[PDB]
């Protein structure tokens, strides 16, 4: 069985209220992703070379083209004898109604998510995204002025949720509590450096856990390491 | 008093009806008082009314011609159009012509549109229904 | 389309015995959902117990192939009985099945997991069916099923 | 285990279509060519392995099916080729190609190879010069394009 | 019968009042159509990814070549045997009078509509526009100097009047009136949340209706749901 | 600061040996490679906040 490119789309910037889908009558022989991450680059004056400090990761890009046929030799994936495609007009009409024109109750366009069966972008099964770019050329016409090829080329961008892009981001810092069991060769100061990178605040974690010698440790211990205070 | 369709309105029929029994002229409403709408549209040319030089459809200059793809282009355009401007209370899905087939010599003569259309759950801020419009907006 | 709702509400301990039961004999629920609607909640026939006849769409799914394939079979009647018809219609009943093939009703990851087709002497025919005019053909299809019943499980690692 | 191959010049082509496997001139033809298929690579070289590159799988390419007759003054494949031609109105059909011999257990004539040749339409047609001074035949030529072909194994 | 492009010159902003037509005397090979749609890219500090916000639309382009040739081997489409086209000057001139000089009661070039027999462009059947840019090559002289072939480009964009613009932008948003008939499953906070984005609602619209009980409703009420008030 | 710039390619079509003794193995896993490939080059750490330092040894 061949499997077919599907474009879902969705009303909700959640992706839960599914407003309708389209099907690609020809799958697109390549596509193309790309990505970026943006960083500090100030040099001090009389140096050689740099460290350049992190900004920020910008939204990635998808680029994909492809074709519509209706003059009657591209077959229907449907299983019936001798059925071939032969509508041009009524698939575009449906492409622009899905992903291009203005929604009534929301004021701008829908929100898409583009599946292709087992295909994988990276941790996830599809990708979600809006529409930017798009142009189509016509180039074969029946004798009533009807068209029988079209060409598409459109481009995307990537779309994520505030609530749902801080989640992503599990950002795990002295924020936070630590727990950590002392095993065979473990010394406070090293385990204080490895949690916080400074190994000062031993006598601190000792107060905190009750430990009278803290220069033998035992090995079945579970030590607790508390957040910093927020502002000093 | 508040029913349902109350946001649809209510108003007179075409053409105007008298009862003389029951003291009373003939009142429409919600898809009928649509429906008669569409009649009244189609049916007046744009010069016909004394202040509203706008207000109409010229479907008669495409008398005494064949359909051709040209001409079903121009029909679909003209009414489009005049839906659109006059009709805000529905959506319109698609326009059907056809010429032909009953004699097949009378048939042929006469053409045939059909009108799809469905009515949209919400109000408009376009439709002149008391007393809504006056907190609705235009 | 068009319903207000089901005159009766069919809960979980009467649906139990409705699409299952000793006599084979199952009943179609429907039912509504909070926030979904009304809906068919069941596809099995009067044949429920079988192993081959217990879905709606596989019986029916027979009934399409067989009268296509008929249909396509109709044009060689009256034809000489040999060689050079056989293998005109093993041609046709193959292309006919692997148009099925590509389309996902069937299972198998190559065409030769998914069917077979065969015709001959000694091997489907006789030498006195083909004197009395008989001409004979046998088919085998492997079909899609659907799923009624999703279990969860859940697994932990430790680290 | 063989000892003799085959012959090439006893052969078949049968058309099925609208309704032309029943009509005799359509299965008579004095050439048929074209049956042959190739795969298409590209090359990639690995840095650190300077004994052999790396050769790559792309896509298959299948070449025109070529026939040629007597020119048959009134055919109806022809019919079928000149409407697909004329009026850009195409419907594609299916082909058997059959290699002949005699088998006997008395003897008859029965296929020994055939290939079934999917989704065919018109390429091409011709006809051969008009010469006045030679002794010829009026030749004409078809090709056509398809999708596959396979074995009818 | 063969079909030919048209070009339909309009004075009135409505499209109401024709001025002319011209018709093209070879059909062109092809065209091709522009679309966009501008977003805000602006994003936070050491963020992984972004979620965009929507601006507007831009109009459409339209890019057009075709050409003109009189040397008499193209035949003219009157029914006439042993006619063919033989006059390339006097279609440039009621070409350039009709889209491209100024209009003596308006002060401005005329507007243009563009159609081709059964093509549709989208949801409509022709396309609403004004010329923007325009190139002539002649390429062929007679021995008096007259042309005997000439080569157009054209690009044109879109044009939509305001009054009818808000009306194709149907927006539907709180500033309406809803009607909802309460079916089976149907819960009043659900509802509510459905139409407004918000449950909390839902006391209000109880109020409206006049419901005793509002946690056990009856299956062929209608509801109404009026607009909210324009500013809090 | 230095810049540079490298080509590379995954092919899983079952021609290209793998490297590990076995007779008659070939590379059959893009979507696995490519994964682990963005884990480690560019995703988010989130310990640190950014993504990781790398070395790079032929």
């Amino acid at each position: 069985a061949l499997t077919k490119v599907k474009l879902l789309a969705y009303q909700d910037k959640r992706f839960e209220n599914k407003l309708g889908e389209f099907e690609l009558p020809i799958n697109p022989e390549q596509f193309s992703q790309s990505f970026k991450v943006e960083y500090n680059r100030e040099q001090a004056q009389g140096s050689q070379r740099n460290d350049p400090e992190f900004k920020f990761t910008k939204p990635e890009e998808l680029k994909l083209d492809f074709t519509f046929d209706g003059t009657g030799v591209v077959p229907v994936n449907n299983g019936k004898p001798g059925e071939f495609h032969q509508d041009v007009a009524d698939q575009v009409r449906v492409f622009l109604d899905l992903v291009y024109s203005m929604n009534s109750e929301t004021h701008k366009p829908n929100f898409l998510r583009l599946i292709w069966g087992d295909f994988s972008f990276g941790e996830k099964n599809g990708f979600d995204c809006l529409l930017t770019d798009l142009q189509i050329n016509y180039t074969l016409f029946d004798q009533t002025g009807k068209p029988l090829r079209a060409k598409l080329s459109t481009t995307f961008t990537s779309y994520v949720e505030q609530n749902r892009r801080v989640r992503e981001e599990g950002k795990q810092s002295p924020d936070v509590t630590h727990q950590r069991k002392v095993k065979a060769g473990d010394t406070l100061p090293l385990m204080t450096h490895r949690i916080y990178g400074d190994p000062a605040y031993y006598l601190q974690i000792a107060k905190v856990n009750g430990l009278i010698n803290f220069r033998k440790l035992a090995t079945n211990t579970d030590l607790r390491f508390p957040p910093l205070e927020k502002t000093q | 008093d508040d029913e349902s369709n109350a946001y649809l309105g209510t108003g007179w029929g075409f053409p105007p009806t008298f009862e003389k029994k029951a003291r009373s002229v003939r009142l429409v409403s919600a898809e009928d008082d649509i429906r008669e709408s569409l009649q009244i549209l189609l049916s007046t040319n744009l010069g016909e009314r004394v202040m509203q030089p706008n207000y109409g459809c010229n479907l008669q200059d495409l008398l005494f011609e064949s359909l051709s793809p040209t001409v079903a282009s121009n029909i679909k355009e003209l009414v489009r159009t005049a839906i659109l401007y006059y009709e805000p209370r529905i959506r319109l899905n698609k326009l059907d012509i056809q010429q032909g087939i009953v004699n097949e010599a009378d048939a042929q003569g006469l053409i045939q549109i059909i009108v799809d259309c469905t009515i949209i759950s919400t109000n408009s801020r376009f439709n002149f229904v008391y007393p809504f419009y006056l907190q609705e907006g235009s | 389309s068009s319903v207000i709702k089901p005159v009766l509400k069919i809960t979980n301990e009467q649906q139990n015995n409705l699409n299952v039961h000793p006599t084979g004999k199952s009943i179609n629920a429907i039912r509504a959902f909070t926030g979904k609607g009304t809906l068919i909640w069941g596809a099995r026939t009067l044949a429920g117990n079988d192993n081959e006849w217990r879905y709606v769409s596989v019986r029916r799914f027979f009934n399409m192939a067989e009268e296509s394939i008929k249909k396509g079979s109709e044009p060689f009647v009256f034809e000489p009985n040999d060689a050079n018809t056989w293998t005109k219609v093993k041609a046709m009943i193959e292309n006919f099945l692997t148009l099925q093939w590509r389309a996902g009703a069937l299972a198998g990851a190559k065409p030769e997991q998914a069917f077979y087709v065969k015709i001959g002497l000694n091997e489907t025919m006789t030498a006195l069916d083909i004197l009395e005019g008989r001409m004979i053909v046998e088919i085998g299809m492997a079909v899609v099923r659907p799923a009624e019943f999703i279990i969860l499980k859940f697994s932990h690692k430790m680290q | 285990i063989r000892t003799y191959p085959p012959v090439s010049f006893f052969f078949e082509v049968v058309f099925q279509g609208e309704n032309l496997d029943k009509d005799v001139v359509e299965t008579r033809f004095q050439s048929v060519t074209g049956l042959s298929v190739d795969m298409q690579t590209e090359t990639l070289k690995e840095g650190g392995e300077n004994r052999f590159e790396h050769i790559l799988p792309v896509r298959t390419k299948y070449d025109p099916l070529v026939l040629k007759r007597g020119l048959v003054n009134d055919s109806q494949m022809v019919k079928w080729c000149m409407d697909a031609i004329l009026n850009f109105d195409i419907r594609p059909m299916n082909l058997l190609v059959r290699l002949l011999h005699i088998e006997r257990s008395s003897s008859t004539i029965a296929p020994l190879m055939t290939w079934k040749v999917i989704n065919a339409w018109p390429k091409k047609w011709s006809v051969s010069e008009f010469n006045a001074e030679q002794n010829s035949i009026a030749v004409e030529s078809l090709e056509l394009n398809y999708s596959y072909f396979e074995t009818l194994k």
